[PDB]
């Protein structure tokens, strides 16, 4: 009992008459429900004025912890482990949900402990970090007495032995392991740097050139007992430095391992509130006031709906005080829904791309969910480039239920809601593949032969053929390979362009007149359709039935002369005396009938709708662009024609000198050169025909039905219906 | 209707604002009177001390 | 911290949010507990210590870390007697002496933090291996407050 994608469904603006108190829970609970936008309301005064906005900056706060928490648990090595288990509640849950309530200022307090505890450690392990590598070089210390990396000592020497003019004793030793130096940020090696001197600005100078050479410089003993006191309580600082650095890493790991499990839960459900609070921002919740008092998008068909959930959860809360609810005088236009099912979506949206729809009009959606997968295919034609596409298709409708919940990314992109659309189009590969009768470029012969060319035929002699019949599925197999196929195959899909694409015009005008009654607007009506439809089917359906009518006569048997292929019209164009070779009695000489009903119809056309200061203005250029749309169009339903001959061409080009030499036959070293030869094929057709000429029919038919098509019925432009709720933010913003 | 709705919820808040209007009017002369009640027990308890001075 | 999420709050009642913030600024004014550190003295006096804002009365007033020191490490003595009691009576489960262990080893941190020259006192009273024994304390709190304390002392005394 719920409107489906005929067209807009019915919008409903209803009044909102939350209780102050109940505010928080009754603003969770409707955008739970997935259900229902909200009015942009006091909008007039600047961003920073709001009544929410400690709450906002509060939560915004608290979102910044949470991202700090994800920005150091990535530094570490540790990631997410609850993912699955929250989204799924989230994304199509009932009714039931565990609001937060006061646990949302229990988690900001949480937040803020966390900051302050992880602060303080990550001070503590830096520090003590700090000190470690420090004493890891005194350690292994044990005049100048320094240690520097081993391979700059030789220039330390160099430079030691240059700087004063004489000599001065040195001593070095090479280190058991790289020590990771704060100046060089990463494992260097190094070695001890021993030296000794007279003077006392000689052992300044020392200072001085170790400290530019970046050498770290210790207070050793000469002494040996004094040396080993030394050493003796950097042991005993030391061992003291491992333990609590070992206690503190322990605690920080297992902190930061428990925390990870709540944390991308905790991300999700604490992006709640912000949503909440800007929507109830547009509530206009005055301090001041009571019983809060909003309004809101919603589908007409679910208000009893909404309203009992409302109340389920007004009872679940315990607020005494009922809420209520009540339909305001929607002058305001409201905005378009189409319930769309996961078997349509993708259709929808790719229409809806062009334009949203207006307030309540025939969704062009629902014809091109049939009409683009067909247009693209009578564009398309083979069987076995459609076919592998199809399988293609397969291979994201089949694992739908895994890729919802896999990253789209750069190897699928848009083709994650083109599962069906890709189904769609590669069935109607199929069919007209049946109907074009070419398993990639080389034509299937299972139906009954064709064309009967004699039986006698010479060495290399040039053969016709017989109608001994019609082939009954298609274009006649007899066909390949003639040197007349191509002209035959080109008039007929000329033909068959033409009068799918005049169909296609019929059927999508006839939804202005649908729109026009539905919204029972009588002035337009007669100002637009029964003018515009009688022109346009007095110029082309006559053009249409002319042609019909030249296949239906038998013309050779029947005696009088055969027109051109397409002739009739453009002959006409001259003048009433009809030039020669009559269509049929009279055929030729009613039609002028038409062609005056149609030039006196023109300034009725011009002239209906203005007479009810720029209307008129507005109206002319109406009727001049319906008629060059009509003209131009009618001659771009051609496209259709013009790749399905291009797809065929170039598959036949592919499969004469990319696969099949047939070189080496019966031979092994045959077997591989066609192996090889078949895989660089299937590549090439793989790759350059369905990637590129697939889309590119696809982007075809796809401007056809956005302009053709829609054009001619689709004109109004409405808002969007974009209701309050989201799913999960798993997407790890930055 | 609607308009009538919007006339109720006014109509609601009007009575709100005159019961705390009403409410803040009962607070100032019960302070008022409890002050004045004050006074004159106190000029009692004066006026008993008065006597007992007199009776001494 | 209930009463300032309640602060915190919008609560749609003009009395009620006068009350809210009367009942705010009463604990504000109560929070002079800490500042005195005459509370701090008699807490000490005290057998146990509470996690009462006096536990924070360095970090929020460091005037009484030098009354701590005063009397050659007087209070530092004090308080690490109080340690060494509750440790060598073990009972580090209970609740209260955890409690009171937790409030000592947080005081302890914040004063020797704010003078290292206690470190020697620290280290002749044995406190120096005391907290690192007491790192594996079994309560949670208890374990990372003595981390804290002994990365503050670690930290202080490798300079």
């Amino acid at each position: 009992k719920e409107e489906a994608i005929f067209r807009s469904a019915e919008m409903a603006l209803v009044q909102f008459y939350i209780p102050q108190e109940i505010s928080r829970d009754s603003a969770y609970t409707l955008g739970q429900l997935g259900l229902v936008q909200f009015r942009d309301l006091n909008s007039k005064v600047r961003a920073f004025q709001r009544t929410f906005v400690n709450e906002i900056r509060r939560l915004d706060n608290v979102e910044r912890q949470y991202r700090y928490f994800y920005s150091l648990l990535k530094k570490h090595d540790i990631k997410l482990y609850e993912g699955d288990t929250d989204k799924y509640l989230d994304g199509s849950g009932e009714l039931y949900v565990p609001p937060s309530g006061s646990v949302i200022d229990d988690y900001v307090r949480n937040a803020s402990y966390l900051e302050e505890r992880l602060i303080q450690m990550e001070d503590a392990t830096d520090q003590i970090e700090v000190q470690k590598n420090d004493l890891e070089q005194y350690r292994f210390i044990l005049y100048v007495t320094g240690v520097i990396a081993r391979d700059k000592v030789a220039t330390l020497e160099q430079i030691l032995w240059r700087v004063l003019r004489g000599n001065l004793f040195f001593k070095t030793v090479e280190i058991e392991q790289p020590v990771y130096d704060v100046k060089t940020r990463e494992y260097k090696h190094k070695n001890a740097f021993i030296v000794f001197s007279h003077g006392d600005l000689i052992i300044k100078r020392i200072r001085k050139i170790a400290e530019s050479l970046d050498a770290n410089l210790y207070d050793v003993d000469s002494s040996n007992e004094g040396r080993s006191q030394q050493l003796a309580k950097v042991n005993k600082n030391l061992s003291d430095l491992y333990t609590v650095l070992k206690t503190t890493s322990t605690t920080l790991e297992s902190e930061l391992y428990a925390i990870a499990k709540e944390l991308d839960s905790w991300f999700q459900d604490v992006t709640r509130e912000k949503a909440i609070f800007e929507i109830l921002n547009k509530s206009n919740y005055d301090t001041n006031r009571k019983i809060l008092i909003a309004e809101g998008w919603i589908p007409r068909d679910e208000l009893a709906t909404l309203q009992a959930r409302l109340g389920e959860m007004i009872a679940r809360l315990g607020i005494d005080v009922p809420s209520i609810i009540q339909v305001l005088d929607t002058n305001h236009t409201p905005p378009t829904f189409h319930r769309t099912n996961k078997f349509t979506a993708g259709f929808q949206s790719i229409c809806d791309c062009y334009g949203i729809a207006q307030y309540r009009e025939i969704n062009a959606g629902l014809p091109t969910i049939v009409t683009f997968p067909f247009m693209f295919a009578i564009m398309f034609g083979d069987m076995g480039h459609g076919f592998l596409m199809t399988l293609a298709a397969l291979s994201l409708v089949l694992n739908e239920k895994k890729i919802n919940k896999m990253k789209r990314g750069e190897i699928f992109d848009m083709a994650f809601t083109g599962r069906y659309i890709i189904l769609l189009m590669g069935v109607f590969s199929m069919y007209t593949g049946f109907l074009y009768n070419d398993i990639f470029s080389k034509t299937m012969t299972i139906f009954k032969s064709g064309w009967k060319w004699p039986d006698h035929w010479k060495k290399g002699e040039s053969i016709t053929a017989t109608s001994v019949g019609t082939y009954p599925i298609g274009l006649d197999w007899a066909w390949h390979g003639t040197e007349n196929a191509l002209l035959f195959s080109n008039s007929y899909k000329m033909k068959l362009s033409i009068l799918m694409g005049f169909i296609h015009m019929t059927y999508s005008y006839f939804f202005s007149l649908a729109n026009h009654l539905y919204f029972n607007s009588m002035i337009d009506i007669i100002g637009n359709f029964i003018p515009g439809l009688l022109f346009m089917q007095g110029i082309f359906g006559y053009l249409s039935v002319c042609i019909v009518y030249k296949w239906a006569v038998d013309w050779v048997k029947d005696g009088k002369p055969a027109p051109g292929l397409l002739n009739m019209l453009i002959n006409m164009f001259l003048s009433p005396g009809t030039i020669d070779d009559e269509l049929y009695p009279h055929q030729a000489k009613v039609q002028v009938f038409l062609l005056l009903m149609a030039l006196v119809c023109i300034p009725w056309l011009l002239l209906v709708k203005p007479l009810h200061g720029d209307i008129m203005i507005h109206q002319v250029i109406h009727t001049i662009e319906f008629c060059l749309n009509c003209v131009s169009h009618t001659a771009s339903y051609l496209r259709l024609w013009a790749l399905s001959l291009a797809h065929a061409q170039l598959s036949s080009v592919l499969w004469t000198m990319t696969i099949q030499i047939a070189f080496g036959f019966r031979g092994f070293v045959g077997v591989f050169m066609t192996v090889a030869l078949f895989a660089m094929w299937f590549a090439l057709t793989c790759a350059v025909l369905v990637l590129m000429e697939g889309t590119s029919a696809m982007l075809h038919s796809l401007r056809l039905h956005w302009v053709e098509s829609m054009s001619k019925f689709f004109v109004g432009e409405g808002l969007p219906y974009e209701p309050f709720a989201f799913e999960y933010k798993d997407m790890e913003v930055a | 209707s609607q308009k009538n709705g919007i006339a109720t919820l006014l109509q609601a808040e009007k009575e709100a604002h005159e019961i705390v209007s009403k409410a803040r009017k009962y607070r100032q002369d019960k302070l008022k009177q409890a002050k004045t009640d004050a006074a004159k027990e106190i000029d009692s308890y004066k006026i008993q001390k008065d006597k007992e001075l007199k009776e001494f | 911290p209930t009463v300032q999420s309640l602060s915190e709050r919008k609560y749609s009642d003009e009395e009620l949010r006068q009350d809210i913030s009367n009942l705010k600024e009463i604990l504000e004014n109560e929070y002079q507990e800490l500042t005195s550190f005459d509370e701090y003295v008699a807490e000490l006096d005290s057998k146990l210590l509470c996690w009462s804002p006096p536990h924070v009365d360095n970090g929020f007033w460091s005037d009484n870390i030098d009354e701590f020191k005063k009397d050659n490490y007087k209070i530092f003595r004090q308080l690490i007697e109080l340690l060494q009691a509750k440790v060598r009576n073990g009972d580090v489960n209970a609740k209260q002496e955890k409690i009171i262990i937790q409030v000592a080893l947080n005081d302890i941190t914040h004063v020797v933090e704010l003078l290292p020259e206690s470190i020697d006192v620290l280290d002749k009273t044995g406190g120096k291996a005391d907290i690192m024994e007491l790192l594996n304390h079994s309560d949670s709190r208890v374990k990372y407050e003595a981390l804290k304390a002994t990365q503050a002392i670690i930290g202080y005394t490798f300079k």
